[PDB]
RNA sequence: GGAAUACUGCCAGCUGGGACUGAGGACUGCGACGUAAGUCAAGGAUGCUGGCAUAAUGGUUAUAUGCCGCCCGUCUUGAAACACGGACCAAGGAGUCUAACGUCUAUGCGAGUGUUUGGGUGUAAAACCCAUACGCGUAAUGAAAGUGAACGUAGGUUGGGGCCUCGCAAGAGGUGCACAAUCGACCGAUCCUGAUGUCUUCGGAUGGAUUUGAGUAAGAGCAUAGCUGUUGGGACCCGAAAG
RNA sequence: AAAUAUGUAAGAAGUCCUUGUUACUUAAUUGAACGUGGACAUUUGAAUGAAGAGCUUUUAGUGGGCCAUUUUUGGUAAGC
RNA sequence: GCCCUGAAAAUGGAUGGCGCUCAAGCGUGUUACCUAUACUCUACCGUCAGGGUUGAUAUGAUGCCCUGACGAGUAGGCAGG
């Protein structure tokens, strides 16, 4: 016998390819697993992983997301990496040009880019231009901003939010949710 | 019973429902049905427009 | 049935030591408590007020808050399987700096001095604690003190 | 493939560590001590038969 | 039918296969239950500061 | 599919995967939300304060969509434009030939003012408005004509 | 490309030849060093006899720890020290560094170790013909001095013999050339306990606690 | 006084007998012995010889012999139990479908999304096609009347992958999305402040605060599908005394 | 007044020097918080280990226990 | 100290049995020997981890290949068949 001090035959809970089965995602891993082995360079070893990910943890880059983060000093022609697909955004007016580089562009974002004279690119596209990743902006979008993660640690005085199937007053919202109804939260 | 973080359901089924279950898988059918029934009155309706 | 009250189980505890009963002394209120500090906690059975809960008898956290006449402490407290944060609003009376935590910034101004003074030399520092350590060779000499040998000793009844 | 063991197989004995080579030449595995005289003195032989 | 009343056994064990870790700590931390005259000035402190440094920017 | 499931992997061990001891039976705990002032108050509390209990007024006969006002903002607003006209009036930013957008008519209800709007005057016509939206329109050579 | 490959070659059949030869200078010298040291404490004693004195010998630096009890029914208290000592297999065996913060150590461990101070002579056997090294995370054997020179180099040690004498010496890189040194999977003693029962203590005629000069035989006999 | 021997210990001193194993399959490594060409026990067995044909050998099977082996299923702290059920065999025999849902995952499109009530159409319950609505989402808060989200590169601070610069490198500097902690600003509630005005009681600007919200702060949702989980249903299958 | 158990500390979220913000606070630029700028990385502040650390969602079964050394209470005692 | 008395129960019976008296009994010591699914080395199965390799280069890229460690299991979860 062995005294273990830690699980036996466990796993890193890791993904190690896509869940998908799209062929072609099968090749963008495929190119990007020789990449990240055979170049030194992190950028690939980054969106090598990226790709294995589930679609909640592929969230929607937009298209205002992009023209504000080229707005960082010393970014303004950088070329952007999105492993996901970015979202046209009517709110911003002036888009700059650049190249953005996704794995999907909606309509909406891939005229928007286009327009101001920019250029969508794949990412097997990218990696001709930038076998090392040089020059490049990976960006992400936001996680927590999902409906299902505002019920997340609902508990007693947590600020969290109910379960409900049918909003209004009569709904939750009388008994321990005020002073005057037995007592707050 | 009650148990776990879930929303609070409401599911009106404690009363004899199986007996007044409508599938309609006659909407195929009763759409044949409404369209030689329409065709059939047109006919009929000389050149008058339905 | 049971009884568990606030002060239960605590008559020795929050009780004074012999023949220093009575008026607190002034030094208690002299000390000055700031954000950071380390203190030690010890109820005084005499100052009913501001008083600490007996758990956190001879428990010692950190200064988070300072009030008129309070120091607020956090104790890091043990429930089921981990750690809670607790914030006590215990009065002065209550409370005494750690003398471990002076000792130790003692070791750091003189940790700084040798550190200088190595430089200043150019040489090697070396500021780290070693333990206690083997014992190296002596000769230990038997010029008056020729070895009394003894032997054990017979048994015997004294009543 | 299969680990080989210095103390026995002489290849993997020289392999690891030469010098293995003049300390068997040189024999000092034995290798007889420089002879001395120091004889103790009298309060140890004394001490040493004391009841 | 009487039963068994208390026991912490085990109890312990179960405490210790995911157990204790330690506090969660911070740089920052919760400002819960700090004396509300001292925030209140803290905040001026802090938007003066400010002010001050992005006024060495221009 | 059938063939997916569980209990395919359950076959041949007993009782299923429901336990020995305490078995598969029918409703312990009772039926439905049984007891939840009672022997399940702690996940009613918890979970879902706020369950029981009245607040605030009855609404006899509450006609919905009496209430029919679908707010829009500033942040978006040009979008009502038709895309294709979008540019020209962008560029032009006349106040003799600025463009009208119905709100009424995009089946909106009332314009806020979350966000900003470049300065290109704008006519807005709205059933309600809030001060802000008001006066994020004004300062860019546009204003609010109330309609009905 | 014919060509620059017996540049490549050359220029490691060389620097083998070199690496080779500050060795076996560096081996001739502990020879050395432990010959003196040895003699020194020897006369060293005599002298002190003569002069009508005592010499009394350092305190010992090392010690070898072997566990001598299985793995059921450990209190925890101990439990964490035999493993905080990477002594969680009976048999299994590693080197600890004398002071007061590892000898409390030993004090609580005792009741399911036997150890004591490792002669030169066991040492070297045991980390000739048992000695791995633990190189991302793996158990590799110290097949050649290669190894231990890509890992303990960084710290001097380009040896399998400068590992013994960094272990023998104790000294400046004790802590990560013992560490490198997975733990020693012994045998059963080949012979024997000597002992009908173990788990008393040595004094108490049998095994566990400190044997002190008597760990080489039972480990000897082990390995 | 000169020795020897025991005891203990070291030798990278030499050597006899016996046992089990022989994984691997071109070369590549580290070495050793040689003046040498070369040779070797140096990153896992080869050489020589013999034996077997209605046979050597191995598989199964029956029996015998040595040691060993209580009846399963079940509830139970505890069953081989002097606890229950089970004489035997075949066939049947128990977590299902559904309405509405949690999470996770795949996929389509995306600030939207959902053709299938219906219509068109047809090689006719299929496949192909579609207008207006409607649902969910893009706004919150308050019991409600109601009001309703940028002081600022949509803020400051600290970590931050990746990228950019310098360096041969070790390093250093710049930028820093996701996410995390903290200070702040915005929207609503509550309690204050109550300007310019007005038809003298209407109006509510501005500045606030250990209060409060399932909010704002360059959207993520909608849909089909799957496993697990939830509630209602005969509800895993069989079972009352009763009404 | 033990023994065994038990709290905290052993630094980069650190140290010093210079002088910034504030409506708090002082008789007082005096403090108190939080900072800009400058200086200190070989043992950077005891030992041993780390089989990687950190974190999020969700769901099963269980919620009759029993036994041994020791400490222990009720009972004459008990396989209590 | 060992031995003897104190020492009475119901089928026929139990240092496990035979049997054992300078023991094959009691106290102590020293060697040798027997034996576990444990320990040591090795082959194989599997699980986990780390790593190499589709550069033109026939048949497995969820593939070939290298290395290290690990393996009890009711109620119960997941996986591959």
């Amino acid at each position: 016998g062995i005294d273990h001090t830690s699980k036996q035959h466990k796993r890193s809970g890791h993904r190690t390819a896509p869940k998908s089965d799209n062929v072609y995602l099968k090749l963008l891993v495929k190119l990007y697993t020789f990449l990240a082995r055979r170049t030194d360079a992190p950028f690939n070893k980054v969106v090598l992983k990226a790709l294995f990910l589930s679609k909640i943890n592929r969230p929607p880059v937009s298209v205002s997301r992009i023209a504000r983060a080229l707005k960082q000093e010393g970014a303004a022609n950088k070329t952007v990496v999105v492993v996901g697909t970015v979202t046209d955004d009517a709110r911003i007016f002036e888009f700059p040009k650049t190249t953005v580089a996704a794995l999907r562009f909606t309509a909406g974002a891939r005229a928007k880019i286009v327009k101001a004279g920019g250029e969508c690119i794949t990412l097997d596209q990218l990696a001709v231009r930038a076998p090392k990743g040089q020059n490049t902006l990976i960006l992400r979008g936001p996680r927590n901003s999902r409906e299902a993660v505002r019920h997340f640690g609902m508990g007693p005085h947590k600020g969290k939010a109910p379960r409900i199937l049918s909003t209004g007053r009569k709904f939750e919202r009388a008994r321990g949710r005020r002073r005057s109804k037995g007592f707050k939260v | 019973a009650i148990s776990k973080n879930l929303p609070i359901l409401k599911n009106h089924f404690r009363k004899h429902w199986q007996e007044r279950v409508k599938v309609h898988f006659d909407q195929a059918g009763k759409k044949v049905s409404r369209r030689n029934a329409r065709a059939t009155r047109a006919a009929k309706i000389a050149p008058r427009p339905l | 049935g049971k009884s568990h009250g606030y002060r239960s189980r605590t008559r020795y505890m929050f009780q004074r030591d012999f023949r220093k009963h009575g008026a607190v002394h002034l030094s208690t209120y002299l000390k000055v408590y700031k954000v950071g500090d380390i203190v030690d906690i010890k109820a005084n059975g005499s100052i009913q007020k501001g008083m600490p809960h007996k758990f956190y008898q001879g428990k010692t956290g950190v200064v988070y808050n300072v009030t008129k006449s309070s120091v607020g402490v956090i104790i890091n407290k043990m429930v089921g399987n981990r750690y809670l944060e607790k914030r006590l609003n215990l009065r002065v009376e209550h409370i005494k700096h750690s003398k471990c935590r002076q000792e130790f910034l003692e070791r750091v101004k003189a940790n700084a001095a040798k550190r200088a003074e190595a430089k200043a030399q150019g040489v090697a520092v070396q500021l780290k604690r070693q333990p206690a350590q083997p014992r190296e060779s002596r000769i230990v000499s038997t010029e008056g003190n020729v070895p009394q040998t003894l032997a054990p000793v017979p048994y015997e009844t004294f009543i | 493939v299969l680990k080989k063991n210095p103390l026995k197989n002489k290849q993997v004995l020289l392999r690891l560590n030469p010098y293995a080579k003049v300390f068997a030449a040189e024999k000092l595995g034995s290798k007889k001590a420089e002879k001395t005289g120091t004889k103790p003195a009298a309060v140890f032989t004394e001490t040493l038969k004391h009841d | 039918a009487k039963s068994k009343n208390h026991t912490a056994h085990n109890q312990t064990r179960k405490a210790h296969r995911n157990g204790i870790k330690k506090p969660k700590t911070y740089k920052y931390p919760s400002l819960k239950g700090v004396d509300p005259k001292f925030r209140r000035n803290h905040k001026h402190a802090l938007h003066g500061t400010a002010k001050a440094l992005a006024a060495a920017k221009k | 599919p059938s063939r997916f499931t569980k209990t395919r992997k359950h076959r041949g061990h007993v009782s299923a995967g429901k336990g020995r001891i305490g078995k598969h039976r029918k409703h312990p705990g009772g039926r439905g939300m049984a007891g939840g002032q009672h022997h399940h108050r702690i996940n009613m509390d918890k979970y879902h304060p706020g369950y029981f209990g009245k607040v605030g007024m009855r609404y006899f006969h509450k006609q919905q969509a009496h209430f029919w006002k679908p707010v829009l903002n500033l942040d978006k607003l040009w979008t009502l434009i038709p895309e294709d006209k979008r540019d020209q009036y962008l560029k032009s930013a006349s106040k003799e030939t600025a463009p009208v957008i119905d709100t009424l008519a995009a089946g909106y209800g009332k314009i806020l003012g979350k966000g900003r709007i470049p300065n290109v005057p704008v006519i807005v016509k709205a059933r309600f408005v809030s001060k802000l939206a008001e006066e994020k329109i004004r300062a860019a050579g546009g204003v609010v004509e109330l309609i009905a | 490309t014919a060509e620059q490959v017996a540049a490549e070659r050359a220029a490691r059949k060389a620097a083998n030849k070199e690496k080779r030869a500050i060795i076996l200078e560096r081996n001739a010298a502990y020879q050395k060093e432990y010959e003196t040291a040895e003699r020194n404490i020897i006369q060293a004693k005599r002298d002190a006899k003569a002069a009508g004195s005592y010499y009394v010998e350092a305190q010992h630096k090392l010690v070898f720890v072997v566990r001598i009890k299985g793995i059921n029914k450990i209190p925890p208290k101990p439990r964490k020290v035999l493993q905080l000592l990477r002594l969680t297999r009976i048999n299994s065996g590693t080197f600890v560094k004398v002071t007061k913060a590892t000898l409390e150590l030993l004090k609580l461990i005792e009741p399911y170790v036997a150890y004591g101070y490792p002669s030169y002579s066991t040492i070297r056997q045991l980390v000739y013909k048992r000695g791995f090294g633990k190189i991302n995370k793996q158990r590799v054997p110290l097949s050649d001095n290669a190894i231990i020179e890509a890992n303990l180099g960084k710290y001097g040690i380009l040896s399998i013999d400068d590992l013994i004498h960094e272990i023998i010496t104790v000294g400046p890189h004790f802590k990560q050339a013992n560490n490198f040194l997975w733990p020693f999977k012994l045998s059963n003693p080949s012979g024997g306990w000597g002992v009908p029962r173990k788990f008393k203590h040595f004094i108490q005629g049998g095994s566990f606690g400190n044997r002190e000069e008597f760990i080489n035989k039972l480990v000897k006999s082990m390995n």
